[PDB]
């Protein structure tokens, strides 16, 4: 019912990676998805984002790939810093407000 | 005539944030040409920016609401914005509705809703709105368009209407104008200035209801003037006969002069001030018109 | 020479509730001779009541808070009332610090406070708060001093300090002042008049947020002058040369004269008015002076 | 717990009467206990009020009694009509906000 959910929490160790599986309904197939950072939610920094195709994008130290036969796409974050624990978003791009998934990050040493 | 309210600061309203003026300083670490587009008046009565009379309508907005529930977002509300005394918002010379909020963050509003659930029919619902400075959300108050939300677990049955939506809280403040149109440029007020070497503004500051998870520390939010100088030269509609006003700022009291400034024509005040930290006035005081003055007029230290 | 400002009604701030005004109108069917607090001053710019310079003080306090959790209650807040500017409040020669409350019913209360708890640390709360006529809670803000809670299952471990109380809603409203100590005995304004035979009040008015569970009919306040008036004479401090000031109220865009009205010294408008019922005005004209009068000078009818 | 008790809801007919039974903890012994009516809550009517004793007390078809071995103050209202319906409250008098707890009292007409 709701078009985005994702993982409530992911967890990686530093220098390590990490990633997360953001599944959405078939409606949303066509639509751009991306991968935000920080609060206030919806002016959050966005990091990558697709051209609405199944193109795997890589930006920095992070990628995402939209698979539109299972309706997910996947996020990895690389290299992980301290830095990198934080809150983070599972967008979908719309016309209005957005629909997100907050995702919780947290890094060990 | 022209003159001054004869009011201390500490008993006058903001001109950016709905609440009284709690500190008048300088501080040079701050932008010295900030672009607010509330609390913006001409000397001879030209309001300009965003700018309304009545400190009421300050960092508020009125609109005819539609609500529609999102699932995973929860009650959407479409605001089509109107001025706030009810007559239409045309998109024109200014960049949103008079006394819309000019800065950024996250606001939480507080609007009338009536509701068709049985046991209760009149309430008070608190969304949350994101101001700017950039947004998902593809907010466009110059064109007459918002949107807000509020967490729901279904829908709250809310019935359409005309709203009047007044700031609870910010969250995330950020000093700089808001998305105004869907992150394109529109007319705004141009950047308070110029100044003389060494001048330096005088602000107005309050402090703003804040949600910080961490920080217990208040923020902070300045204007150029106070709203009662804002109505005061709306309606009195002076003649303009230099470009600024020499001010003296005096303990009535004592008579005591703490410091003297100069008003420019296009409503911001100027100290000479060569520190580098900021410096804080005592708000008891009151202002006094001396003289029209040149832009050169160069003015004594404090 | 007493004159007013170039604003017209609609444009005003209302002097009892932080609202726009909306509405202008006569009504011989409500209480001709009103005990308003706030709103309240005088020609000569002497405040009567609490009223406050600021329209940002209206209807809101200030105070050092303290929280105790009450088993069966909640979160229970005990107001030491502060004058809104930081001054020390002392009881004296008026109902209450400046800008509180004047009516009665139950307010919604917005403050900021600070949390001990793990994951957060400001947030904005809104309490309760009983304000009249008669209440059991020993309201004595004459004294400094008003109790508030917010129902709550456990303490919400609140930092006590310094708080700006806002007004969010108002539930089962009566236009009739508060309960200012404890039920006893207060200095108050004294109720508006006298008026000659004919003569009604003009009303200012604005509707307020409710909480209503039943009825989705506004909330009407009333006041006898825009804030905007009261910050005018306040700061002009005008000499009085007779018992009333006559006035025309007229659209400037056409010269249409609306009405004349008696502006009396003690702050009040009045109008000839024979009829029952209610009667309203446009809110885009503007009050001109037109000279002293006497207290006996009729007015004519509309 | 709660410092003061009672039902959430009572129904009485026309000409009939009630009977509200307000539980309390024993710190409030020696407090003054009453009967309110009206909304908003802590503006609300007060019937009758007693004087922090046991003895009882009556009022037009209102009486209150306070019980201070099982810590319990019994309400009873009398001739009951349709105008007695609304929102009570059990009170207990102190500075600041009472203990209260809300009774919603119906009242309707005894059926033919
Ligand atoms: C239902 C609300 C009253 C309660 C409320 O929402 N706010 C009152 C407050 O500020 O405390 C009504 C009363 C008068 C209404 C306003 C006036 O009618 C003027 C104007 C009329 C436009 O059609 C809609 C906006 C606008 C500006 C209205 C907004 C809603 C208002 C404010
Ligand atoms: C924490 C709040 C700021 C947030 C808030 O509660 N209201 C601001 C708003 O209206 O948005 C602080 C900022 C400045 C503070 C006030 C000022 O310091 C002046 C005054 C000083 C007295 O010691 C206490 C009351 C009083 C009146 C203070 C109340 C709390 C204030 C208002
Ligand atoms: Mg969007
Ligand atoms: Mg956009
Ligand atoms: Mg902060
Ligand atoms: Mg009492
Ligand atoms: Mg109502
Ligand atoms: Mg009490």
């Amino acid at each position: 019912e709701d078009p985005v959910t994702g993982p409530e929490e992911v967890s990686g160790q530093e220098q390590g990676s990490l990633t997360v599986q953001c599944r959405y309904t078939s409606g949303w197939k066509d639509y751009k998805k991306y991968w935000c950072q920080g609060v206030p939610q919806r002016s959050c920094k966005t990091l990558v984002e697709t051209d609405a195709s199944e193109q795997l994008v890589k930006k920095n130290r992070v990628s995402i790939r939209d698979n539109q036969r299972d309706f997910i796409f996947t996020v990895t974050m690389e290299d992980l810093r301290m830095s990198d624990a934080g809150i983070y978003w599972c967008g979908i791009t719309k016309g209005g407000l957005d629909p997100m998934f907050k995702v919780t990050v947290n890094i060990g040493p | 005539m022209v003159d001054l309210p004869v009011i201390q600061p500490r008993l006058c309203t903001h001109a950016r944030w709905p609440a009284p003026v709690y500190g008048l300083l300088v501080d040079p670490s701050l932008p010295s040409n900030p672009q607010w587009q509330n609390g913006r008046v001409h000397v001879d009565g030209t309001l300009l920016g965003t700018t309304p009379i009545s400190g009421s309508w300050v960092s508020c907005f009125a609109a005819e609401a539609a609500y529609k529930f999102q699932s995973g977002t929860g009650e959407v509300a479409t605001f089509t914005l109107i001025e706030q005394d009810g007559s239409a918002y045309v998109p024109g010379d200014r960049a949103a509705p008079l006394g819309y909020p000019d800065f950024s963050g996250q606001l939480e509003i507080e609007v009338q809703t009536e509701t068709t659930k049985t046991g209760d029919k009149l309430k008070v619902t608190t969304f949350e709105m994101i101001l700017g400075p950039t947004t998902n959300a593809d907010q466009a108050p110059y064109q007459g368009r918002v949107f807000a939300s509020v967490t729901a677990a279904a829908s709250l049955d809310l019935v359409d209407g005309r709203v009047r939506a007044v700031p609870r809280s910010i969250y995330g403040f950020q000093d700089t104008i808001p998305e105004y149109n869907d992150g394109l440029l529109v007319p705004l007020a141009p950047p308070i200035g110029p100044f003389l070497p060494g001048e330096v503004l005088l602000r107005f500051r309050t402090y703003m209801r804040q949600i910080d998870t961490a920080d217990a520390a208040a923020e902070a939010i300045d204007c150029a003037l106070p709203q009662e100088f804002v109505s005061w030269f709306a309606s009195n509609a002076f003649t303009v006969q230099s470009e600024a006003l020499l001010l003296r700022y005096r303990n009535t009291l004592t008579g005591q002069l703490l410091f003297e400034c100069k008003l420019y024509n296009e409503g911001y005040i100027a100290l000479s001030y060569s520190g580098s930290g900021p410096l804080t006035f005592p708000t008891d005081g009151i202002f006094e018109v001396v003289s029209w003055v040149p832009r050169l007029y160069q003015l004594a230290s404090v």
